């Protein structure tokens, strides 16, 4: 999220939770395979579809309701 | 051995198609300067970067 | 001799809200199934407009095939 | 043409500088517009 | 993180923090130089083992303990 140090000198950052066999989009440095990045962690669509409670199924968002 | 009196032909001479100064031999490329050890470590010849300026040659080393 | 006949009919277009502007369909917008059984096209001929705050409208649509596939 | 270098005076057509501004409308766009 | 605004008109968003001299994940927009953008903020290995409490080595995340 954000990580950086202080004019007095002490370390402050954060730890994002991680988790085993989630789906995480990669980029490589350079395009060299062997130098590897996680750039974001995605879910699945059923995931996904059970961690929201919005029950519309589509709309534009500027819609009061 | 083989002498002239073998020789049908011969197209032999100088070129500076390949011109480099500066030489290294990098590491895998996981590892890279901003996060980690000592990145890389070149050698070069102070008369010989006059002709040709900077020129570098790098080489990726599964090995190290 | 009276030639092939075109297949047509009504369809009910359903709005995820009630509408908020007088939005308007063209002539000639596409219409399609996506049953794999039934392929064939329609496609409108006349325009409508729908109206504000309203929330279903009936548009007629006229088949590009002629037959008995319509 | 020899003098002074002026070339061929064709070379400068009626369209070189005859021109407008380029957007849409031309092909496709325009025909969903026709209330 | 997200940023967007609402049917009223009211612009709302986030500002998440910005540190000097992180190590910063840019990705060129249509592999062009000169057309910079920033994906993420990643941190040294030793300042993340400095922000973490977790004494474990390893191992699999299914285990209770």
């Amino acid at each position: 999220s954000f990580i950086g140090r202080t004019p007095e000198g002490s370390v402050f950052g954060t730890k994002p939770l991680i988790t085993e066999g989630s789906v995480v989009l990669i980029g490589f440095l350079n395009d060299d395979i062997n130098s590897p990045i996680i750039l974001s962690v995605y879910g699945d669509n059923e995931q996904n579809k059970m961690i929201n409670t919005n029950p519309l199924d589509g709309g534009k968002f500027d819609t009061e309701s | 051995k083989v002498p002239t009196e073998d020789f049908i032909e011969e197209d032999v001479g100088k070129s500076d198609v390949e011109t480099y100064s500066i030489f290294t031999a990098t590491p895998a490329g996981m590892l890279k300067e901003l996060n980690g050890d000592v990145f890389s470590k070149p050698q070069f010849h102070p008369e010989l970067t006059d002709r040709y300026g900077y020129t570098k040659f790098e080489v990726e080393n599964i090995y190290l | 001799k009276r030639q092939s006949k075109r297949a047509y009919g009504d369809v009910t277009i359903q709005f995820y809200q009630p509408l908020d502007m007088r939005m308007y369909i063209p002539a000639g917008t596409t219409f399609t199934s996506t049953r794999q059984e039934y392929p064939q096209q329609f496609e409108t001929l006349v325009d409508y407009y729908a109206e504000p705050d309203s929330t279903e409208i009936v548009v007629e649509v006229y088949c590009k095939e002629t037959g008995v596939a319509g | 043409i020899l003098e002074d270098g002026k070339g061929s005076p064709h070379r400068f057509a009626g369209l070189w500088n005859q021109s407008s501004d380029f957007m849409g409308g031309l092909m496709g766009e325009d025909t969903s517009k026709e209330l």
